[PDB]
């Protein structure tokens, strides 16, 4: 005759029912990723609808139980997520627009078109067409057209469609008794019910800003250094007094700066650190690349992979007619079933991608014993950060020599380390402003305190101030290029990546100190250290059962979002950049010269 | 999925050790009863396990059996295979016959 027991009586039945339906949905989705046919699409829709409707009925059955007298913290988190009414407020007519509008957006977004107007020679999808025309060509005239080939042929028609999407989604906050739709994404980091450990929803914005004033000085020198070297390819086209173009930072959106390593090599006369020719010499295969990864984890102390994975998963592309997408994704089917989806290839990124992706699977099984609702990480950022810490150690020269891929006698000189450090900075430091760049715009537009006419003028102006990018060509209001990004178009919280970098460095120092490493952080290693293994496994197994704030105290002991232990990693790279930028113009103001 | 094995998910009282319960009674959460029609409180305890070849080794259905050994007033139990040897003759030899 108490509410505490009633909640438990409801969760236990849901846990058994939820996993049964989830397992059927999970296994079914695998077939669609192996052989796609006209009869396969309808089959998956039949299973998806019932699975989607299953949670709707369960949420209603938990509404009448009040949440103001359940002292047990374990069920409070589960009940809060399961009680999300969501789209139930929308009427039947209004409910049908969500599926129709999202579906047509996906197929429209999936149509890759690079065919030259008035010249239809041929044009393939995004991956074979867009990636090659920019990662290999060095022509400005065609690159500018490629910029307009996607922002003027695909995003032009999204202006009226994107308009209706934002205005209704913002209304969901009122239906859920929330402030704004942007505040909904902040509920993951919200902590309540604990005296002194509570985290306010609005504290996330201030904390992110409070951690940004230290990032800017590092970015100021990085922007100054990169522009000096980028000037070589275009001697008389860009003045070294302003900012840099948007279409020369690796990707079209500038998310990854990996491709800029070759263009800005410090001293390319000597051969780079490449072991691709070494692998073929020893005849490396699919089974050997993954087996070496397994023995890396056992050395740390973690248990080895189960036998239901090697003989149950796929490694290479099967057949020739099977064109199913093999995007890198982490699969946790449960009941000891774990699979890896990707197209294996003999390349540096793919080898790192396999190591990066398999880390997510290991974290999934850490909290397996927890119920289905709590079977997840502490927050959105923990899952991605956990799977990247081991990547840093795997790329260290010491670890490479340990296995034997690298030569036994390989000196570790200052040049041999700056290039490696620069590579990490490009894909870590370079993307940090961009991750906060996109979220800030999304947070304010979802709030609704932005008139229609100021969208484009404000987006470009503050980009030139903080990010420091000059517009290749003026764009008017009807252009909707920021919405073309994958996460924003499909309603995915992109803030999780912002905490990934901060979380990765916070744990990197925590794991390194637990490993009793004696040396610089960049040379730190985690293998052959059971002390680090047990410390990591202690927090991974927690999952969502415990507040995420307490998880931080278990590794660094700080309840707040620490910001100091992230620049120490880049302190070496910062030192050699400071003296190299003695005469370079560091610090850019408003600049109209490139396109006055 | 091998949906041929079921189990009793819920029971009002803990089962007496070494008891098989075969009943159709449904679990009672609150005070409102159910007249055989499934509702929001009937909570039909019976559920069917789902076993597939893709299940993990640690979660496969293990074929487990239990053997009990207790002494009651009934004497002359039955034991395992008594081991017999080869007889010998014309030698002073200890013999251990049946009793
Ligand atoms: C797709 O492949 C799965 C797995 O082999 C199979 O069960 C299914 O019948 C296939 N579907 C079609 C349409 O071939
Ligand atoms: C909540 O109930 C579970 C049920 O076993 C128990 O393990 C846990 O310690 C309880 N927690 C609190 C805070 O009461
Ligand atoms: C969720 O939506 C339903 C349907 O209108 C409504 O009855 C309920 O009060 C809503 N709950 C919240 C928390 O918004
Ligand atoms: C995994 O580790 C266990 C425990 O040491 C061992 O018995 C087993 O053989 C290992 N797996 C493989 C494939 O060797
Ligand atoms: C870890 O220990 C193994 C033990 O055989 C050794 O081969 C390997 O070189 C060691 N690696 C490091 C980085 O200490
Ligand atoms: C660091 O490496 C550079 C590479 O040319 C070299 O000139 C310099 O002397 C090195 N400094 C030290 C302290 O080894």
């Amino acid at each position: 005759s108490t509410i505490e027991e009633q909640a438990k009586t409801f969760l236990d039945k849901f846990n058994h029912e939820a996993e049964d339906l989830f397992y059927q949905s999970s296994l079914a989705s695998w077939n669609y990723n192996t052989n796609i046919t006209e009869e396969n699409v309808q089959n998956m829709n039949n299973a998806g609808d019932k699975w989607s409707a299953f949670l709707k009925e369960q949420s209603t059955l938990a509404q009448m139980y009040p949440l103001q007298e359940i002292q047990n913290l374990t069920v409070k988190l589960q009940l809060q997520a399961l009680q999300q009414n969501g789209s139930s407020v929308l009427s039947e007519d209004k409910s049908k627009r969500l599926n129709t509008i999202l579906n047509t957006m996906s197929t429209i977004y999936s149509t890759g078109k690079v065919c030259n107007p008035d010249n239809p020679q041929e044009c393939l999808l995004l991956e074979p067409g867009l990636n090659e025309i920019m990662a290999n060509s060095l022509d400005y005239n065609e690159r500018l057209w490629a910029w307009e080939s996607w922002r003027s042929e695909v995003g032009k028609q999204l202006r009226p469609l994107y308009e209706e999407y934002v205005v209704l989604k913002n209304e969901m906050a009122r239906a859920n008794h929330y402030e704004d739709y942007g505040d909904y994404w902040r509920g993951d980091y919200e902590v309540n019910g604990v005296d002194g450990y509570d985290y306010s929803r609005g504290q996330l914005i201030e904390d992110v800003e409070h951690t940004f004033e230290e990032i800017k000085p590092l970015y100021e020198h990085l922007h100054a250094y990169v522009r000096a070297k980028l000037m070589n390819a275009y001697p008389s086209y860009i003045s070294p007094i302003g900012c840099l173009p948007a279409h020369l930072l690796g990707d079209m959106w500038g998310r990854f700066w990996t491709n800029l390593y070759s263009l800005t090599v410090p001293f390319g006369q000597k051969p780079n650190i490449d072991v691709t020719d070494a692998m073929v010499d020893q005849a490396w295969d699919a089974q050997r690349i993954f087996k070496e990864a397994e023995k890396f984890f056992v050395s740390v102390g973690l248990p080895n992979m189960t036998q239901g994975f090697w003989e149950n998963s796929m490694l290479t592309d099967p057949g020739n007619v099977q064109k199913a997408v093999c995007h890198p994704t982490a699969w946790d089917l449960g009941k000891g079933d774990f699979r890896i989806l990707m197209c294996t290839k003999v390349t540096m990124d793919d080898f790192l991608t396999a190591h990066h992706e398999m880390g997510h699977i290991q974290y999934d099984m850490a909290y397996a014993a927890q119920p289905f609702l709590l079977r997840n990480g502490a927050n959105e950022g923990f899952h991605e950060a956990v799977g990247e810490i081991m990547s840093l150690s795997a790329a260290t020269p010491k670890h490479l020599k340990s296995i034997g891929l690298l030569s036994p006698d390989f000196q570790e000189d200052n040049e041999t380390e700056i290039n490696f450090l620069l590579k990490q900075a490009l894909t870590i430091v370079g993307t940090l402003p961009f991750t906060y760049m996109l979220e800030k715009w999304r947070w304010m537009v979802f709030k609704g305190e932005i008139p229609k006419d100021q969208w484009m003028k404000k987006w470009w102006e503050m980009k030139r101030e903080i990010v420091g990018v000059v517009e290749p060509v003026p764009h008017d209001e009807t252009y909707c290029d920021p919405a073309s990004l994958f996460h924003v178009s499909n309603d995915y919280s992109f803030i999780r990546y912002y905490t990934r970098t901060l979380y990765q460095f916070q744990f990197q120092e925590a794991l390194c100190q637990a490993a009793k490493h004696e040396g610089p952080l960049h040379k730190c290693d985690i293998s052959n250290s059971t002390e680090a293994g047990q410390k990591l496994f202690n927090m991974l197994r927690l999952g969502k059962s415990e507040p995420w704030t307490l998880a931080l105290e278990n590794v660094v002991g700080a309840k707040n979002m620490n910001v100091r232990p992230l620049l120490n990693y880049f302190e070496p790279l910062f030192t050699w950049l400071k003296d190299q930028n003695k005469n370079s113009f560091v610090g850019w103001s408003t600049d109209w010269s490139p396109y006055a | 999925g091998n949906y041929n094995y079921l189990y009793r998910l819920f029971r009002k009282s803990n089962l007496k050790p070494f008891e098989r319960d075969i009943s159709t009674e449904i679990y009672q959460a609150g005070s409102t009863p159910c007249n055989g029609v499934e509702g929001f409180n009937c909570y039909f305890p019976l559920q069917s396990y789902g076993f597939q070849p893709t299940n993990g080794v640690g979660y496969q259905p293990y074929r487990v059996v239990v053997l009990s050994f207790e002494l009651l007033h009934a004497p002359a139990t039955v034991c395992g295979p008594k081991k017999s040897t080869n007889l010998v003759k014309n030698k002073c030899v200890n013999f251990n016959f049946n009793g």
